[PDB]
């Protein structure tokens, strides 16, 4: 009973995890790569911040 | 030359040279790497710390004696400096062995009484311990300034006979006792503490352990080898100034001698002993 | 640190 | 303004302290066993939908904390990472002469876990009384399970309890040298690993414990205070 | 995906001979330690033997030293587990189970609540 | 019947592993080749937070990027201002063993749990003028691995008993359950919207989640071993993950495959912790190996080293604005780097 009910629902799990819209993986990177050019002036690890307005130091 | 002839003297200073820069090496080594070092800064370490530091300031202090020994020409320096430097060498003394009889019972709770040692050394008292000590090595050498001094024969100009010595009121006076028979505590009540304590040490950890057996045996064997010949000729230099007694002198000085060895030998071995067996101070240097 | 005795000290004894 | 801020830190520091005390003055204990081990009965021993209960007693006005995990699911290897700091680890195991093998799998783990290298594991081999009968009956096939006891011999300087059998001492040893050779096994010694013998009903157990931790805090303080 | 395919099995004459073999993909097999477990009829999982990562340090369980040998192949990810002098009670479920970590000594794989590290095994009957 | 069953499970494998081959053309690294290397970075520490007695497990930045709390096995969450350092609150916990803690958006609330397999609530603000206990969620089969807030009002907790769930704080009852993983999960990060998360399982597989239909999205597999950090990337569409494996991977879930792989040699331990940058350039990871590495997420390369820890890092985090970055250890110790 539990052993098919298990296999059932991993079944029906999958079966609507396999039905799902995909773009190609290109136009994923081509979306990370931008997302990450248009907010590199804005991330202070990335470009350190000057030590006048660093709450730190 | 005056006092010990050119080559025993050669050979004592370049002994006491190199004697200088090894414990000049290995006391700042302790005491920067502790300084530094959260996993290092425990209580013996901290123990540890003042005595690399009082052993360091000793150092520091001897192109004083060195020249003292070499030339024994008139005494150029202030009389202030001569007081000021035989009474830092006194209080590092004495705060060097308290040091060690302090980290002797710290370390006898330690072995012996594991679950009780907690609930009676903490930073707090070992501040208060170190404090103390120190307290009472200064106080125990203030006499110092009152011993030793600057004095000249009357037969002849100051400028060419003057002697960092002690002055002719102590050596008339009953204070005899300080010079010797007070520095004597600090002796014997140490060596009684660091004997009885490491015997129950070695006798609970022997009932591996013999390797730190071993250990606790040598830093007697070298408390005993270094301190018994200091203590001795300061006795047999006191006891000189009796009248009728000359033949004394010569021992007196050749024991004085060995002991200006000895004194820098064990400050600068007491960084070695103490810290070569913590494995984690060896990986944490 | 360690009191030394003067090379004279034979002799002062003398006055 | 600022300054409540760095009066109550002082006062959250006062406060630290004298919880402070209690954490270093305190010994944590961790209790390991199998279903079938009697590890239920020895917490019981110990006098003064959860996921974790905590034990209080004290021997000799030292204060122990006792762990037994509770309501928690059988995947080991991600929540015992928590015990590494514990002064010792308490492993009960029955002598089932075969959930015995089981024990040894697991002892195993324990002893050779990354984060768990540094720390003395006290062994209680549980329900004695059990296998006294158990052997005494002659049903007690040791040799099939384990066929390294049909050529074992019992130690000279072995010291047995009156009254106790030879038959019985020999099992006993053999259980004994079992999990010894697994602590040996790493060759290292950074942490030991203590047997001893107990049962479901004894008024020793605190005792044992109790010395376990000191010879552990006395192995430790000869580390950190430059004996060793 | 990590998945571990077990292979043989079947029914054999007891005093007989049968090897099991896992084909083992989706990670780097050559630094695991690798493991055998099966559970018999109405038992728990029961721990067989182990294999490090290059073979030098090999152990089994009492019931099956000497008659089982457990040998790896790291040049086509697969294990193997050449059995010998079959008994009837050897007849259980067998199944490969990996540690869950790599370059690590101890290992918690007889976990049975759904195990991820291990395959759906294969069944060995040994009787007349 | 099961091996019908099992069968059919082994063809959709397959046709969604065909589907995932067919759907990737490049990779990320030979689009992103022509991108200028970030190059070395150099980062001090700026604090250094005391008073913890013992290891620390989890740490979360505020709302405001200046308070953040901590949790240690002594059972005290300490308040932390990192502008100066000061305590602003420490709570004396009900059970010594927490392994987690959740700082709230609104910062009214602060939560925690561990191996009790309860989430405690507690308020910070109240006319009492002291800390308590709001509300404690029992009801959890396992150890809680990692909780979020998504509301003043709902908490999302996991547990090391295969199931996640969302509560409702003013009741303390369950209002919806996850139930689609077979192992321990060991961490969840909530995305920007909080329309979605995701969690690692110890299955070496992550799965997206939906916390209205209460039902996996997505199930993303790869790892070679435990995942024990997951972190969304800033923008919400892909996220990194960390195994015991010593590597690293990065997810995109319209992609729906792995992306990148940070792997090195030279590691040979477990990721403790992952954590993106506000631009997402840079991931950080903590180590096994008493120090973190930050990783360029486009170009897979090994930017800088974080080395002032002396124990296992335990917990790392990012603040809002990405200011600074506090790295918690195993050594008592939380070091704030920038
Ligand atoms: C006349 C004076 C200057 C002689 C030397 C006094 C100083 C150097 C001595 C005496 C008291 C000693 C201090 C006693 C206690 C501690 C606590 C320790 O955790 C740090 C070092 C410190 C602070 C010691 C440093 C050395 C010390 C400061
Ligand atoms: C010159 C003296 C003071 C050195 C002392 C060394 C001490 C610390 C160590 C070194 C050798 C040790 C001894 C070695 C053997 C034994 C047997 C033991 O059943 C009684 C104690 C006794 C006698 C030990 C006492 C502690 C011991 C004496
Ligand atoms: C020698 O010059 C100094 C000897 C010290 C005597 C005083 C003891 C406190």
């Amino acid at each position: 009973t539990a052993s098919i009910a298990q296999a059932r629902k991993l079944v029906e799990q999958l079966k609507m995890e396999a039905n799902i819209d995909r773009i190609k993986v290109s136009k994923a990177a081509a979306d990370l790569m931008a997302y990450c050019e248009a907010h590199a002036k804005e991330d202070p690890l990335l470009t350190p911040v000057p030590a006048s307005e660093n709450p730190f130091r | 030359l005056q006092l010990f002839p050119a080559p025993l003297l050669a050979g004592v200073t370049a002994t006491c040279v190199a004697l200088f820069v090894v414990g000049i090496a290995g006391n700042l080594l302790t005491m920067l790497v502790v300084s530094r070092f959260r996993e290092l800064r425990t209580t013996t370490n901290l123990y540890l710390s003042s005595m690399a530091f009082s052993d360091l300031l000793i150092f520091l202090c001897m192109p004083l004696d060195l020249v003292r020994l070499w030339q024994y020409r008139p005494w150029n320096f202030g009389d202030l400096l001569c007081k000021l430097f035989q009474f830092v060498s006194e209080s590092c003394t004495y705060a060097t062995v308290l040091t060690i009889t302090a980290l002797s019972v710290e370390r006898y709770f330690a072995i012996c009484f594991p679950l009780r040692a907690k609930v009676v050394v903490t930073k707090g008292r070992v501040k208060l311990v170190i404090f103390v000590i120190w307290a009472v090595a200064f106080c125990s050498a203030g006499p110092i300034f009152v011993l030793v001094g600057v004095e000249h024969e009357n037969g002849t100009d100051p400028w060419d006979t003057n002697e960092c010595r002690p002055t002719e009121f102590a050596v008339r006076s009953g204070l005899l006792t300080v010079m010797v028979w007070v520095s004597s505590i600090f002796f014997f009540l140490p060596v009684f503490c660091l004997t009885v304590l490491y015997s129950l040490i070695g006798r609970k950890l022997w009932r591996n352990h013999k390797q730190t057996v071993k250990m606790l045996a040598v830093v007697v064997f070298a408390f005993i080898l270094c301190w018994l010949p200091f203590h001795v000729g300061r006795y047999l230099f006191s006891k000189s100034f009796e009248p009728g007694s000359l033949e004394i002198a010569q021992i007196s000085q050749y024991c004085n001698l060995v002991s200006f060895v000895l004194f820098y030998l064990s400050a600068a071995i007491n960084p070695i002993l103490y810290n070569i067996m913590s494995k984690k101070y060896r990986v944490a240097v | 640190g360690s009191s030394f005795l003067s090379p004279e000290h034979q002799r002062v004894q003398q006055r | 303004e600022d300054k409540a801020a760095v009066e109550r830190s002082k006062m959250i520091e006062k406060q630290l302290q004298k919880d402070k005390q209690v954490y270093r003055r305190t010994l944590r204990l961790l209790l390991l066993g199998a279903d079938n081990s009697g590890k239920s009965t020895i917490v019981k021993q110990m006098r003064i939908t959860s996921g974790i209960f905590e034990t209080k007693f004290q021997v000799d006005k030292v204060n122990f904390h006792m762990f037994d995990v509770g309501a928690q699911r059988d995947e080991r290897r991600k929540w015992i990472q928590c015990f590494n700091d514990v002064t010792a680890i308490i492993f009960v195991v029955d002598s089932s002469d075969n959930r015995l093998q089981e024990a040894l799998n697991d002892f195993k783990s324990i002893w050779n876990n990354r984060w768990l290298r540094t720390i003395s594991v006290i062994l209680f081999l549980n329900k004695q009384d059990l296998l006294a009968e158990k052997v005494l009956a002659g049903k007690s096939k040791i040799e099939d399970y384990f066929p390294e006891f049909a050529r074992y011999t019992t130690p000279e300087d072995a010291t047995p309890e009156p009254g106790e059998d030879p038959r019985v001492t020999r099992a006993k040893y053999f259980i004994r040298k079992e999990f010894v050779d697994i602590s040996t096994a790493s060759g290292d010694g950074r942490h030991i690993c203590y047997p001893h013998f107990t049962c479901s009903v004894d008024t020793e157990n605190a005792r044992r414990i109790f010395n376990d931790c000191k010879d552990i805090i006395l192995q430790m303080n000869l580390r950190e205070y430059n004996l060793v | 995906q990590v998945q571990l395919q077990e292979s043989g099995g079947g029914l054999v004459q007891p005093g007989g001979s049968l090897r099991l073999s896992c084909a083992a993909s989706g990670f780097t097999f050559s630094n695991y330690k690798m493991n055998w477990v099966r559970q018999a009829p109405g038992k728990g999982l029961e721990w067989v033997s182990d294999i490090s990562q290059s073979g030098a340090s090999i152990s089994y369980t009492g019931s099956v030293k000497g008659r089982f040998t457990i040998s790896r192949d790291n040049a086509k990810n697969t294990l193997y587990l050449q059995m010998n002098s079959l008994k009837p009670e050897d007849t259980a479920v067998y199944y490969c189970a990996r540690c869950p970590a790599p370059f690590t000594r101890d290992c918690f794989d007889v976990t049975s609540t759904t195990y991820a590290y291990r395959g759906q095994g294969t069944q060995v009957t040994v009787s007349s | 019947e099961l091996d019908q069953l099992r069968q059919e499970a082994e063809q959709l494998k397959n046709q969604i592993r065909d589907a995932r081959k067919a759907c990737a053309d490049a990779t990320l690294s030979q689009i992103t080749n022509n991108i200028d290397p970030v190059g070395r970075i150099q980062m001090r520490t700026r604090r250094t937070l005391r008073g913890h007695l013992a290891k620390i497990y989890a740490m979360h930045w505020g709302t405001d990027s200046r308070l953040l709390v901590s949790a240690s096995q002594d059972g005290k969450l300490i308040i932390w201002d990192s502008y100066t350092t000061n305590k602003v609150h420490a709570i004396p916990l009900r059970s010594s063993w927490v392994m987690t803690c959740a700082y709230a958006p609104s910062g009214n609330y602060v939560a925690c749990g561990g191996l009790d397999n309860i989430c405690s609530i507690y308020n910070l603000k109240t006319r009492e003028g002291n800390v308590r206990v709001s509300r404690e969620l029992a009801g959890h089969t396992g150890y809680l691995s990692c909780c979020r807030f998504l509301d003043d009002n709902q908490i999302v907790t996991s547990s090391g008993d295969t199931t996640c769930a969302l509560w409702d704080i003013e009741t303390g009852q369950q209002t919806t359950t996850f139930t689609g993983h077979t192992g321990d999960v060991m961490s969840l990060s909530l995305a920007p919207d909080t329309r979605l998360f995701v969690s690692g399982a110890c299955d070496a597989s992550a799965k997206l989640w939906d916390v209205r239909e209460g039902m996996c999205r997505q199930t993303f597999t790869g790892h070679e071993s435990d995942i024990n950090a997951i972190c969304f990337f800033p923008n919400g569409n892909a996220f990194a993950t960390g195994s015991d494996d010593a590597t690293c991977r990065l997810f995109d879930l319209r992609a729906d495959q792995e992306l990148m792989t940070y792997s090195h040699d030279n590691i040979i331990c477990g990721i403790t912790s992952v954590s993106f940058s506000k631009s997402g350039r840079l991931l950080l990871a903590g180590y096994d190996d008493f120090n973190c590495n930050v990783w360029d997420a486009l170009k897979a390369d090994r930017a800088g080293v974080l080395a002032g820890h002396d124990n296992r890092v335990s917990c790392l985090g990012v603040t809002d604005d990405g200011m600074a970055v506090a790295t918690g250890s195993w050594d008592s110790f939380l070091k704030i780097w920038n």
